[PDB]
């Protein structure tokens, strides 16, 4: 007789944000107690919960390890077995730490990227966790040298399921469910097996001030978006592809007034699915 | 035996 | 899209009162998964019962089977119950020997 | 004779009643060989006949990867569906997949199959060159432009032309015995009055495998089909299945009926009448 206890719409929550615990047992979203990590003793003196408990605006005094018994009537005890743990785990405590991909954010499909998460505050632990919904961090101990705590988290073998936005919180000894702010936000992209697109430049990648240079992204396979990055990225652009009359897809690409060019890559994406991209093209050289 | 499963989905 | 489940209760073997034998209720043709089935004893639920692993048909609709051993009499009454989305009261279903 | 392998997926999410479930069968024909559930404590491929019991440990750890991937797969494929249908996040959904082979007497391939629902309705399927795609909706067209451009079907292809062949015919001669030798049905007919002036026929076949059987009821040699009552093949639960035909019958009338039983085990068809 073990419930199914669940935080939406995640468990990892900032705090003045908001989270509901629902406790599932037989059959329904029933009745029951919630106990913190003390398998007999009720929170806030004995509780019954009518319905799913929203924690709203969210503070640091729900931060937690939780437990719920579901009511269970004719059994000797009015009450069920204990559920599985939900960990609430609420951010915005401390200085956000920072988070860094190594080699770099774009990965191939069926590889490998570490995660590297560091801050000048001794954090005693670090989170991993990708933004979505129902969504479980990772944990590491923070290693120490020369004034920084950091942690390295490897992701991998790449895949959809792995792709997305990541943020990186640290804590300290005491509040181990006390998280610090979160780090600045890193998109992990899956690249790969979808066939590379063609890049070129019209009229050419050779031009000088005062004259237009516009970078044309191209396949045959239907691609809805394509992605034009510029070796030592300092934003992608992103564009609608057109089907032409010869069954070609492409994104016309203009480079706005006094652009500084560089080596240029384009790759094509999929509606409703902005981390999942084709191979890369092969690099274009744009000369000023 | 099962289809290995491709590293690409929906 | 919601289909309601088709229901059959019977014996592995024919039935002979005193004779170890096998109940069985079989569930098919319906859609969502989510489905509670109950095999009753003079209108007990009987504790020991396993099913089948979840599969499906062409028309992408669900099967289950529903068994446990038993052994018939004159006096006991077998039943299967069943609940589902498209069912507002669970459905019980007799089991008859000559079915 | 002909025989066929298939495998069956259901993924199905539930928020707030547990996490998003993946469950996994194989079937050889009509007999369920093997199964993966993410529910359980410590989830593994697992057999389900007797006859893939003494397949080794490197069988079921690769088989428990590859369901282990899947299960990782199809949650993803479940989130995917809920921006292409633009569905709140708090709904139950169910993918449904559907794949295999089925070859002749010789053992060669007859045709391949690749089939994907969305909430019990068609979602997209491969064709039968195992080199297109048939997509059911403007959701599925979106799978079918990605899986054009990551040439999904030819690694497809490349399974059921060679392990799914393989694998099918090295499962036929583990178990030969209970596979490849159809058991033939036990038959009887029985009777039930209903009033003064009708009874009910009941003819009834048990213990048949495979499940493939033709039961009819005949009024001095004219088929009864428009009358007949046919319940569907229903599991025994030993492997073996069950079937009976029913037929309402004007009293003093029982010896103008005959049953007649098909079935594989059986040489020639069979005859039957009450008494
Ligand atoms: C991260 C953490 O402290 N997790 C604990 C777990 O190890 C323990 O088994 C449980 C008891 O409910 O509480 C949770
Ligand atoms: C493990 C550790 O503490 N630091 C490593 C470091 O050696 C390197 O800069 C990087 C790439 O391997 O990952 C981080
Ligand atoms: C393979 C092929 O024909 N590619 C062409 C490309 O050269 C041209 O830029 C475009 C629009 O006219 O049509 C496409």
């Amino acid at each position: 007789d073990k419930p199914f206890l669940s935080a939406w719409p995640s468990a990892v929550v900032p705090r003045g944000g908001h989270v509901t615990l629902r406790c599932h047992y037989r059959h329904r979203f029933n009745n029951f107690m919630l106990y913190k990590e003390r398998i007999h003793i009720p929170i806030f003196h004995g509780r019954i919960f009518q319905e799913s408990f929203n924690m709203s605006p969210v503070t640091t005094a729900h931060a937690g390890n939780y437990t719920c018994r579901g009511s269970h009537p004719h059994s000797p005890t009015g009450w069920s077995a204990p559920s599985n743990p939900v960990v609430i785990m609420v951010t915005g405590n401390h200085r956000k730490p920072s988070l860094l991909a190594h080699p770099g954010p774009l990965v191939k499909s069926g590889e490998r990227v570490i995660l590297q998460c560091w801050s000048d505050i001794m954090f005693e632990h670090f989170f991993l966790h990708k933004e979505g919904i129902s969504k479980d961090p990772s944990r590491l101990v923070g290693q120490i040298h020369d004034g920084v705590s950091k942690a390295n988290f490897s992701i991998g073998p790449m895949m959809l399921a792995l792709a997305g936005t990541y943020r990186c919180y640290g804590s300290v000894t005491h509040t181990p469910y006390q998280l610090s702010a979160p780090s600045d936000p890193l998109d992990i992209v899956v690249t790969g097996p979808y066939e590379k697109p063609s890049l070129s430049a019209q009229p050419g990648p050779k031009v000088q001030a005062g004259e237009s240079v516009t970078l044309s992204c191209s396949s045959r396979s239907s691609y809805d978006m394509y992605h034009l990055s510029r070796e030592g990225g300092a934003h992608e652009r992103r564009l609608p592809a057109v089907r032409k009359v010869n069954r070609t897809f492409q994104a016309d690409f203009p480079l706005g007034p006094a652009t500084h060019g560089g080596t240029y890559r384009c790759f094509g994406s999929f509606r409703h699915s902005p981390y999942e991209w084709s191979d890369p093209s092969d690099p274009l050289l744009v000369s000023v | 035996t099962s289809n290995l499963q491709e590293q690409i989905g929906w | 899209i919601q289909r309601t489940p088709k229901i059959q209760v019977y014996s592995r073997h024919p039935a002979e009162n005193g004779k170890s034998n096998f109940l069985n209720c079989y569930v098919s043709g319906f859609h969502p998964s989510d489905i509670e089935v109950d095999l009753l004893k003079n209108g007990e639920r009987i504790e020991k019962v396993e099913h089948s692993d979840l599969s499906f048909s062409k028309d992408w609709s669900f099967y289950l089977l529903y068994y446990t051993e038993f052994t018939p009499t004159e006096k006991d009454e077998y039943a299967c119950r069943v609940n589902h989305v498209t069912l507002s009261q669970p459905k019980i279903v007799k089991w008859d020997r000559d079915m | 004779g002909s025989h066929s392998m298939r495998y069956f997926y259901t993924a199905m999410s539930r928020p707030g009643r547990g996490e998003p479930r993946f469950i996994a069968v194989g079937y050889v024909d009509d007999t369920q060989f093997v199964r993966f559930d993410s529910d359980a404590a410590s989830p593994r491929m697992a057999p389900r006949a007797p006859w893939i019991e003494q397949e080794g440990p490197e069988y079921w750890d690769g088989e428990t990867r590859n369901m282990k991937a899947s299960a990782q797969t199809y949650r993803e494929n479940l989130r995917i569906a809920l921006r292409y249908y633009n569905q709140s996040e708090a709904g139950s959904h169910i993918i449904q997949v559907m794949y295999g082979c089925d070859v002749g007497p010789d053992g060669r391939l007859l045709r391949g199959h690749d089939q994907s629902a969305y909430d019990g309705k068609d979602y997209i399927a491969l064709n039968e060159d195992l080199s297109s795609w048939t997509a059911a909706d403007t959701a599925a067209q979106i799978t079918q432009r990605k899986w054009e451009a990551a040439r999904v079907a030819e690694q497809l292809r490349a399974y059921l032309e060679g392990l799914c062949v393989e694998w099918l015919r090295r499962y036929l001669e583990n178990g030969k015995e209970t596979l490849q030798r159809a058991d033939p049905p036990k038959t009887h007919v029985t009777h039930h009055p209903i009033s003064d002036h009708e009874a009910t026929l009941r003819c009834w076949a048990l213990g048949f495998y495979p499940a493939e059987i033709t039961l009819t009821w005949q009024r001095d040699g004219e088929d009864q089909t428009q009358d007949t009552e046919l319940v569907e093949t229903r599991p025994a639960g030993d492997r073996t299945f069950q079937k009976w035909a029913a037929v309402v019958v004007p009293s003093g009338e029982e010896q103008r009926y005959t049953c007649h039983v098909q079935h594989e085990g059986l040489p020639k068809p069979l005859t039957l009448r009450w008494e």
